[PDB]
């Protein structure tokens, strides 16, 4: 926990860690370990973070003592069928069905994943079985909000009088439909988790795709090229009535206009007007796959580019265009396109995207889709934009919210936000294009630049002698003689510089190295207060004696400094209270560290690699010193 | 599946927040001055708001304000025992332990570094008296467990050091 923890992941992550060649072992559990440990040993796999008890079904619906979960009998694949397997080859088509617990969105999850090897196998590890170096183990890749997570899960699948109550193929015989289900339940935290669920989601957590989706009732006109694109870049598509079956949708030729059906559950598809289409179904639902998906030597892929944000209550949640005062405090992107969509109708000049923005998970997300803010983004046409900032608009409260377009080559500002400011949340953008676009994140570069005030010769003779009979003794004052004395030039605005402060203060400008502050050293320090007090006067519009977290982006700027969003959030979290408040002394306690912080980084840096290296030792004197 | 102890706080958790299971700083910062300000076996008036503040931070990696329970949890088992090298040195049981106990206090402590370093976290977190409240005794240890935490972090492979760039610098030492 703490910074140091995000900072090696993301350095992790930047080595590629997370991608689909690497993904996380989740909670830190590896396959091959776990399985050989087992296979030493002659025992079965019994996976101590998620056990065959109710803590894996449910809180509440499938809770404990709750009489859905009475009397379930957990037992493996070898114990209810003579010959089990994990998966047959050949599939055309499939019988998965749900148990009488168990939601049914996995139906058409699972049934789009048997009709693509490539993509199935991107989730499931196909060397897997009960014939070979079986031990009750296996393994799953899922994607989660744009990174690929790794999960493990021990065979003992749930049931009642001997038949299973969730996924699981009506054969009998095949078990990696049933096992799959296990894995996504166990990365959503038990079974009752997924009731809720929707396709596109577990669609997408089962892909690394992108969903985008169309109620049929209100069709945008220029669909049935949308499907006939789709359908050549590679997209599973999954259509139904709204009450429920789910069928798919593979192909889509003029000849009159028709598009082909297929379901899964038969062995084959069939042709239907485009226009009856539209009126047997009520849903479409299209995922478009990562370019590195499918290996198909030229099948025309999407062009991927993805960022990962956040908003954080007092400095960057802003967002919604409704809320003027912060919306520019929002993260900002900028999408820049080059090649317009190739010509055949149309209209033009189209560069064809798409904008995906998903809510990672949140500490109360129990289960699928629920506890899910509101969210959305607005594109703009051509440093971090002020407020004087081509779409924008549906702020759905979704986990996606998406949004495809057609504009113009050149250079866009994507604002991702919340519709109200103030909540907390992180997220990911994911852009999907015809043609190579690119991607920049625009914000402030970090800076220090704080005017060299000195001392020169003068110095009030006022000054002079206030500090002698000051000092006392010694001519120097200490944090502590400083410390009240501080607090006399205050109360008569504030009650004093907290003494942790005065302390940090004495620090920057001691070089003396005695903990002690010379008479000229005084006169910076006191220079340098006046100057926070003036700056913090202004921001101090209101005259509350007080100021708002909102507004040290720019209180920090007229002190000399400019930061990036992630620094901004770190500020306004360590130095202000419930309430976005930062008192005075807080204040200049952020800046002071803040220059020292710099300092020794630039000295430490001379010739400005961009970086410096640190020794245990060295590292905890700087560090706390 | 846990100390008595954790699943009790736990409420004062579930109370304070929910199923967020998380807790302010100043929130934090009540529960604490309960548990060990009631007790006259140990003098101190409470912890510091900043004090409390950077307990938060060093445990906090969403950058949100907040302490996860499960973080809680690291937290209190360390204090806990920092607990008991706290009395274990402040035999006058003055509130403060005398400048002169701190280094084996702190070598008590787990952390082992030299004169040199003690001549100045003492000079840094003492009083005039260059004695050390119970507060600041804590706070010390908060800080430099998470600065030492940090540097495992950022040495996963072994070389005795680490290199930041700026950004990494500035997250890691404002945080703090």
């Amino acid at each position: 926990a703490g910074i140091a923890m995000k900072l090696a992941t993301d350095r992790e992550a930047a080595e590629g860690l997370g991608s689909h060649e690497r993904a996380i072992k989740y909670l830190n559990q590896d396959y091959e370990t776990l399985r050989n440990e087992c296979l030493e040993a002659g025992a079965l796999f019994q996976d101590p973070s998620f056990p065959a008890l109710p803590s894996s079904l449910g809180f509440k619906e499938l809770g404990p003592y709750s009489s859905k979960t009475r009397g379930i009998e957990w037992k493996r694949p070898t114990e209810i069928c003579a010959d089990p397997q994990f998966i047959i080859g050949g599939a055309t088509r499939t019988d998965i069905c749900q148990g009488a617990l168990g939601d049914s969105w996995l139906l058409a999850a699972i049934a789009s994943l048997t009709l693509n090897e490539e993509i199935l196998a991107r989730v499931v590890p196909l060397d897997q079985s009960f014939q070979e170096n079986y031990a009750g183990i296996f393994h799953f890749q899922f994607w989660q909000y744009g990174e690929w997570v790794e999960v493990v899960v021990d065979d003992r699948l749930p049931t009642k009088d001997g038949e299973l109550l969730f996924v699981h193929s009506a054969e009998g015989s095949e078990f990696w439909s049933a096992l799959l289900e296990k894995a996504y339940a166990k990365i959503n935290g038990c079974y009752e988790a997924l009731s809720g669920g929707a396709t596109t989601e577990g669609f997408e957590d089962f892909t690394g795709g992108i969903a985008e989706w169309y109620e049929l009732r209100k069709p945008p006109p220029n669909l049935f090229k949308i499907i006939q694109k789709a359908l050549e870049k590679g997209s599973l598509l999954g259509c139904s009535i709204d009450i429920g079956h789910a069928y798919s949708v593979t192909g889509a030729e003029e000849v009159q206009k028709l598009i082909r059906i297929r379901n899964p559950w038969g062995q084959g598809e069939f042709w239907m007007s485009f226009s009856d289409f539209l009126r047997h179904y009520s849903r479409l639902e299209i995922c478009n796959l990562t370019p590195d998906t499918l290996t198909c030597d030229s099948y025309k892929k999407w062009k991927l580019t993805k960022m990962d944000g956040n908003w954080r209550r007092g400095s960057t949640a802003g967002g919604c265009r409704n809320y003027p005062n912060t919306f520019w405090m929002n993260p900002q992107y900028l999408i820049k396109l080059e090649e317009e969509d190739e010509d055949d109708e149309d209209g033009e000049r189209g560069c064809t995207f798409l904008v995906g923005l998903i809510q990672k998970h949140r500490r109360r997300q129990r289960k699928m889709g629920e506890d899910m803010h509101t969210i959305g983004f607005g594109i703009y046409e051509v440093s971090k934009n002020f407020f004087l900032t081509e779409r924008s608009d549906t702020f759905i409260n979704l986990r996606e919210v998406l949004n495809r377009f057609k504009l113009p080559p050149g250079e866009y500002v994507l604002v991702p936000s919340t519709f109200e400011p103030h909540k907390n949340g992180d997220f990911c953008i994911r852009v999907f294009s015809e043609k190579k676009a690119d991607y920049q994140t625009v914000d402030d570069e970090i800076e220090a630049n704080i005017e060299e005030i000195a001392n020169e010769e003068d110095i009030g003779d006022g000054f002079r002698r206030l500090f002698a009979q000051l000092a006392g003794e010694d001519a120097e004052i200490s944090a502590f003689e400083l410390q009240t004395i501080l607090r006399r030039v205050l109360a008569k605005k504030s009650d004093g510089f907290s003494i942790e402060t005065c302390k940090i203060m004495v620090d920057m400008l001691d070089e003396d190295g005695s903990g002690k502050l010379g008479l000229k050293e005084f006169y910076i320090l006191w220079t340098k207060i006046q100057k926070y007090q003036k700056i913090y006067r202004e921001i101090d519009v209101d005259r509350s004696g007080t100021m708002n977290s909102y507004e040290m982006r720019k209180a920090l700027e007229e002190a000399g400094f400019k930061l990036p969003c992630q620094l901004h959030q770190v500020i306004v979290a360590r130095f202000a209270d419930d309430e976005l408040i930062i008192d005075f002394d807080n204040f200049v306690r952020c800046l002071v560290r803040l220059e020292i912080l710099f300092k020794i980084f630039k000295q430490l840096d001379p010739e400005n690699t961009g970086t410096i290296q640190l020794d245990l030792i060295s590292w905890l004197s700087f560090s706390v010193l | 599946n846990e100390s008595e102890e954790e699943r009790q706080f736990r409420k004062l958790f579930v109370q304070l927040a929910g199923d967020d299971m998380e807790v302010s700083a100043t929130e934090l910062m009540n529960i604490l001055n309960k548990v060990v300000t009631r007790h006259p076996d140990l003098k101190t008036d409470g912890f510091g708001i900043d004090t409390c503040r950077s307990m938060v931070a060093v445990m906090d990696s969403d950058t949100t304000g907040k302490l996860g329970f499960e973080e809680f949890k690291y937290l209190w088992n360390n204090i806990k025992k920092w607990q008991g090298i706290y009395k274990r040195f402040d035999t006058d049981r003055s509130g403060t332990i005398g400048s002169n106990e701190l280094p084996g206090a702190f070598e008590a402590a787990g952390f082992h570094l030299n004169q040199h370093i003690y001549s100045m976290i003492i000079r840094r977190y003492s009083d005039e008296t260059g004695n050390m409240d119970f507060d600041n005794f804590i706070s010390c240890l908060v800080r430099l467990d998470a600065m030492f935490r940090a540097f495992r972090s950022l040495d996963k492979n072994g070389t005795g050091q680490i290199q930041v760039n700026i950004q990494e610098w500035l997250q890691l030492t404002m945080y703090s």
